[PDB]
């Protein structure tokens, strides 16, 4: 089976990944330019982290040198149009104007885990695989790239997570073909979550899933619809529910 | 133990009927018109053709029969190569092909191939280890043919080849081997002695064709193959015993040695004109695409001129002892005159793209990178423009202003991101931003 | 029984490498490659790299291949760095005393401490296609088509779009198999789908096909090209050349256009109740 994780996360003005010219990385989608965070940054951000340090694990999930890793991380994409900005700075002497680039955007992240590959890499152990899945979920929920963080303390937390158990891999990037336009009676994160909701309201009409928002701040579906099997307001409870569905293990 | 280039199969070809095959030199000359040379790397596709051209020159010199167009290759060429069967041998105690006497400088056989890491090179994109994986006989032959054309400096105490830094290589293309041989047949009055003959001598000044085309800057031995059941690390063919180690010594190039390559492109000062591609965008460079416009002013004014056909360009970027990239291209040329100013402007376009990139969004600042978003859209526009390369070179229906249109949509898309406001000032700024285009600079 | 199977390749980013990538510069092809599609099918079925070369790649090599470019993406470049803050592996090893032993014999004596590392940072640039869609039709035996469709219904391993960082945006088995005589009819059968009501739509769709030999002989035409993408092995990689032709289909006469069939903009709910609706008066009277 395959476990798919979708995350929606808003970040404060920062520069978490830049190119050789110092500008934030970008991509092209929906006929517009969007902000991008590289996959090999989110990986090595989740990896090599102190929090994640909780049959050798950390290699079965992410391989090294025919290990056949069981974790797949995609490229983070923005739900709106990119808005790069330039900051003009000078250096004092206490005894020449330079420019830097920064941006702020809301990102959609996609992760996939193959359960059978994880079990086979662990040589039949099944409790260790569940512990690794829980640890990876906790680490991915509470980790950010260590870019220009000393000048841009961007330590925001995700505002919505969806865990799915589909038969085939598929990403919901097509829910963001039209860039999000902010209206007075809503905000950016709410509109992004509504756009996501109006992509699983379809498809089924024309599997199960667990939805998590902090203290039920943003509920999936702008109605009393059953598009989500369970709505959970705690991260540990979400981990426990996923652990139970994996085959009934205790966190 | 015993291996001959005339009998054993080492030449990878594809027949015009659609069947890939690996045949020998004798059969390659026999058919020569129902097949094309098939190689993934342009380097081998170039050196094998150069070797075939040199062999044809030798056969014509010693037989006095030229290859007629739209016909099989001359028959009398085949017996002559049969007589000189002792000069094409890869092993044994005697005369060796493109080799010399043994030495004590032992090196694994991986420095003959540029793309496979060796010694201090980092093995990330190709997992290899010295004296563990080797090459087959065909790959050894294909790597011995790269010495005269694609040899770079070795750092301290080791020089380059006869052509110094490997420059661009421009020739003519055809749909069959005989056609390609017949479109680049121009011989000289002085031929010299080829390297595959008896011991080559620098002797006096002047070089000729056969000696220059087969210059050997290094001495190599190719010890022996060791039994095993591994696979070649260059082609991947599941095979038998391979070679693992050899001996390499450096041959300096004497001063003087007046030589002009039939295919190389030179600058105004006589230096080699090489590709200018890099993996990064520094203060004096902007990464766009293959630089197909560089060896055009020199070629269409010094050697080759205007001629209807297909121009094949091979470019190999390098920096000291480090390899960067290789690419190739084919341009359809009709041969309709030339304009000096326009060709010179076309030959200098990287500077124009850099100048376009370096312009800041507003103001003038020293040491400013300048609008990095334009560099993200430049490669796509360059790729779109490169389709009409033949018409842009000769100015038939394509012009600089015609190619300037491809940037409009991308700049319009970028302007929305750069000025995300719904005011009059933002719209005026977007209108000003849309009208950016490179400017031709001739010097 | 159906003789052809369809694959849809769509995503935010995808890459199909070309033969002109032998260094840190990795470029991509304009259309999906035969080797990539065959590797995707092998991964879906569940054959490893060392087993595909034995009686699984030759079987799939006989299938005819054709790709229809619905919408082409934009070429984008990514700056990649490797090994910053760590040490990279080198290939340098001590020369042996005698040439008698090399390869497997010397590999048995390899130790973890014998390897050598250096502190450095590898730089590279990699090419991707942004916002591109492709339709692939594979034609051949009906039993093989049925097996491939069944495997594609539920994949054994994760499937991507040439690189593991490129997950699909639409299901790969969206279009069921059918029966057709030629590749052109099969490619014209599947319609063309829009994403929102007002968007540019290509007037002409390019198509890249394999070249059928026809009768015995029939040398390849003058517009045929050579692509080095016929798989023979996956470990180590080995590719063979093939002949490829290009054609086109004009929309509106041979390829149809589908409707939106969905809602893009979310928008909030509905306030502003009506004071003239009969239901409002009924409930107001009841409340009174
Ligand atoms: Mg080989």
């Amino acid at each position: 089976m395959l476990i798919e994780i979708h995350m929606i996360q808003n970040h404060s003005p920062a520069n978490l990944n830049r190119d050789d010219l110092g500008a934030p990385k970008t991509c092209y989608f929906g006929g517009v330019l969007r902000s991008r965070i590289s996959s090999q940054c989110i990986k090595r951000s989740i990896r090599t982290s102190n929090d994640f340090k909780a049959l050798a694990p950390d290699i079965a999930l992410c391989g090294r040198m025919t290990v056949e890793a069981a974790l797949q991380v995609a490229h983070a994409i923005s739900t709106h149009i990119a808005r790069p900005e330039i900051d003009y700075f000078v250096a004092a002497d206490d005894v020449h104007i330079g420019e830097s680039m920064f941006a702020s955007a809301c990102f959609y992240k996609y992760f996939s885990i193959d359960w059978e590959q994880l079990v086979k890499n662990l040589k039949g152990d099944t409790n260790l695989a569940a512990h690794t899945v829980g640890a990876f979920l906790l680490a991915a929920a509470k980790t950010n790239p260590s870019g220009k963080q000393n000048s841009f303390a961007a330590h925001n937390y995700p505002d919505g997570i969806l865990v799915e158990f589909k038969n085939s891999p598929i990403s919901y990037a097509n829910a963001f073909v039209r860039p999000v336009s902010v209206v007075k009676e809503s905000d950016l994160v709410e509109q992004s979550i509504g756009q996501l909701s109006n992509y699983v309201n379809d498809i089924r009409l024309g599997v199960i899933g667990f939805w998590f928002s902090p203290n039920n701040r943003y509920p999936l579906g702008y109605k009393h619809s059953k598009l989500a099997s369970r709505n959970i307001g705690n991260l540990n409870e979400l981990v426990g529910a996923v652990l139970d569905y994996i085959g009934g293990f205790k966190w | 133990v015993m291996y001959n280039l005339l009998c054993d199969n080492w030449v990878n070809v594809v027949y015009l009927s659609g069947k890939p095959d690996r045949i020998s030199l004798v059969q390659t000359l026999k058919d020569a018109h129902c097949l094309q040379l098939a190689y993934s790397n342009p380097m081998d596709r170039f050196t094998v053709f150069r070797f075939l051209l040199a062999l044809g020159y030798w056969c014509f010199a010693n037989t006095n029969v030229e290859p007629e167009p739209d016909k099989p290759l001359p028959v009398s060429w085949i017996p002559w190569l049969e007589e000189n069967k002792e000069y094409f041998e890869l092993f044994g105690d005697g005369k060796r092909f493109f080799q010399a006497d043994p030495s004590s400088r032992i090196r694994a056989i991986t420095d003959l191939i540029h793309e496979i890491p060796t010694a201090h090179n980092l093995c990330h994109f190709k997992h290899v280890t010295d004296y563990i994986d080797g090459l087959c006989e065909a790959c050894c032959i294909k790597g011995l043919l790269r010495l005269p054309v694609f040899t770079t400096v070795g750092g301290r105490g080791i020089g380059a080849g006869i052509n110094n830094t490997p420059p661009f290589y421009l020739l003519w293309h055809a749909n069959d081997l005989a056609g390609m041989l017949a479109q680049n047949w121009q011989p000289w009055d002085n031929m010299g002695i080829p390297a595959w003959l008896g011991s080559f001598q620098k002797e006096s000044r002047e070089v000729g064709l056969l000696a220059g085309m087969t210059w050997l800057p290094r001495k190599v031995y190719l010890h022996d193959p060791v039994p095993g059941q591994a696979a070649c690390c260059s082609c991947g063919l599941p095979s038998e015993a391979l070679v693992y180690s050899c001996s390499i010594e450096v041959e300096p190039v004497p001063k003087g040695l007046e030589w002009k390559d039939p295919h190389g492109v030179y600058t105004d000062q006589g230096k080699s004109l090489q590709s200018k591609i890099k993996l990064m965008s520094n203060d004096r460079y902007t990464f766009a695409d293959r630089d197909w416009y560089s060896p055009l002013f020199s070629y269409l004014h010094a050697e080759g001129n205007s001629r209807q056909g297909k121009l094949w360009l091979v470019g190999f970027a390098s920096d000291k002892a480090k390899s960067i990239d290789i690419w190739d291209k084919i341009i359809e040329l009709e041969g309709t005159d030339t304009n000096d100013e326009l060709l010179a402007q076309l030959a200098n376009r990287a500077t124009a793209l850099n100048a376009m990139r370096k312009k800041p969004l507003r103001g003038d600042f020293k040491k400013s990178v300048g609008t990095p978003q334009i560099a993200d859209i430049i490669p796509h526009a360059e790729n779109r423009i490169a389709i009409n390369a033949g018409k842009m070179t000769e100015n038939r229906g394509y012009s600089w202003q015609d190619a300037d249109t491809e940037y409009g949509e991308l700049l319009t898309k970028v302007a929305y991101s750069l000025e995300p406001a719904q005011t009059v000032d933002a719209r005026l700024k977007r209108g000003n931003f849309i009208s950016r285009k490179p400017w031709p600079i001739i010097p | 029984p159906p003789n052809t199977l369809f694959l849809r390749l769509e995503g935010a980013l995808q890459s199909w490498g070309s033969n002109e990538a032998k260094f840190a510069l990795r470029r991509t092809a304009d259309a999906p490659t035969k080797s990539g599609v065959l590797g995707l099918l092998c991964a879906a079925m569940g054959i490893g790299r060392a087993e595909a070369a034995d009686s699984w790649l030759p079987k799939l090599a006989n299938l005819r291949m054709g790709v229809r470019i619905d919408r082409p993406g934009i070429r984008w470049w990514d700056f990649h760095t490797v090994g910053a803050g760590q040490r990279m592996r080198m290939a340098e090893l001590k020369a042996p005393k005698k040439p008698s032993m090399v390869g497997a014999a010397l590999a048995e004596t390899l130790t973890p401490s014998k390897v050598k590392t250096r502190a450095e940072t590898l730089l590279s640039r990699r090419e991707y296609l942004a916002d591109a869609s492709f339709l692939v039709a594979l034609q051949g035996e009906p039993e093989l088509v049925a097996k491939l469709s069944a495997a594609l219904a539920k994949p054994v391993w994760a499937i991507y779009l040439g690189r593991k960082s490129c997950p699909p945006s639409r299901p790969v088995c969206e279009h069921p198999p059918g029966f057709y005589n030629t590749l052109e009819e099969a490619l014209s059968a599947v319609p063309l789908q829009k994403r929102w009501h007002n968007e540019p739509l290509p007037q002409i769709l390019p198509c890249v096909m394999d070249w059928i030999p026809g009768y015995d002989g029939e040398h390849a035409p003058d517009d045929a090209e050579i692509h080095y993408d016929l798989p023979v092995s996956f470990q180590p990689p080995r590719h063979l050349p093939r002949f490829v032709i290009r054609r086109e289909l004009v929309v509106g006469e041979d390829v149809q256009v589908s409707r939106e069939t969905g809602t893009s903009v979310w928008r909030p709910k509905g306030t502003r109740a009506d004071y003239n609706n009969s239901e409002y008066k009924k409930v107001r009277a009841e409340r009174l």
